[PDB]
């Protein structure tokens, strides 16, 4: 419903600005991909966006350690969660080997979790978000979707 | 009505563009542009100038026509009588 903690899941259920969306991460060998994928009404497109830039941008500055925790716990859960079952256990190794080698730094991941900090996330996101050049993919009936030049100016806040 | 939403209906068009940073403010603006200036300038100058001629002609035509008509009183009637 509308009482969820995620501002998006709060608004996107509230005014149903989208049908649904989810965010992805894909990190290649040398590369990584951060962004979301959403579906919204042909008249509802803009408003999804002007929201979505809100969240990333506000993180880079005004974020807070409280909400860090609720994020922190989840990822611990999701981490521990996926680890059940023969195949997934089996499956980590292969990529991990091809990725980090043997490393299955299981308990370390936890230690790794303890590393993250408020400044960290801000300082990290400051790099990879604030004033950057985003990529835009689209599939019709797009037309509402604003021109790039908006999105671009829309990446960096003016402080508002 | 709502300006961007409902205007037309269009399908199976595709569009490609880049960040403005990715590219240059003057991709051969001088060299490549100058011909484009020239080629189209004639399509107009065909249909542009011809009247401008006419005035300037008449302008001077009347000017002279005006001058001697006025300028010289003892022109046709000279001052013998």
């Amino acid at each position: 419903g509308a009482h969820l903690s995620s501002p998006l899941a709060s608004i996107a259920a509230t005014n149903k600005l989208c049908q649904s969306f989810q965010t992805f991460n894909i990190c290649y060998a040398d590369t990584g991909l951060l962004g979301a994928h959403f579906v919204c009404d042909h008249m509802s497109i803009d408003d999804m966006m002007f929201v979505l830039q809100g969240q990333w941008m506000r993180l880079c500055t005004s974020a807070t350690e409280s909400e860090v925790l609720r994020g922190k716990n989840l990822l611990r859960n999701a981490l521990v969660s996926h680890l059940d079952g023969t195949t997934p256990v089996c499956e980590d190794i292969g990529r991990s080997l091809l990725t980090y080698g043997r490393r299955i730094p299981l308990a370390e991941w936890e230690s790794r979790i303890a590393e993250v900090d408020a400044r960290v996330v801000r300082e990290v996101c400051s790099k990879y978000f604030y004033d950057q050049c985003p990529a835009v993919a689209g599939f019709g009936p797009i037309e509402q979707l604003p021109d790039y030049n908006r999105i671009r100016s829309g990446m960096f806040w003016l402080r508002f | 009505g709502r300006q961007f939403g409902h205007l037309t209906r269009v399908r199976h068009v595709i569009t490609y563009s880049l960040s403005p940073f990715e590219q240059r403010a003057f991709p051969h603006y001088f060299s490549k542009g100058i011909p484009n200036v020239l080629r189209r300038t004639r399509a107009c100058i065909l249909r542009v100038a011809p009247p401008f001629v006419a005035f300037y002609l008449v302008y001077t035509w009347g000017t002279q026509e005006f001058e001697k008509s006025k300028r010289k009183n003892p022109a046709a009637y000279e001052n013998d009588r």
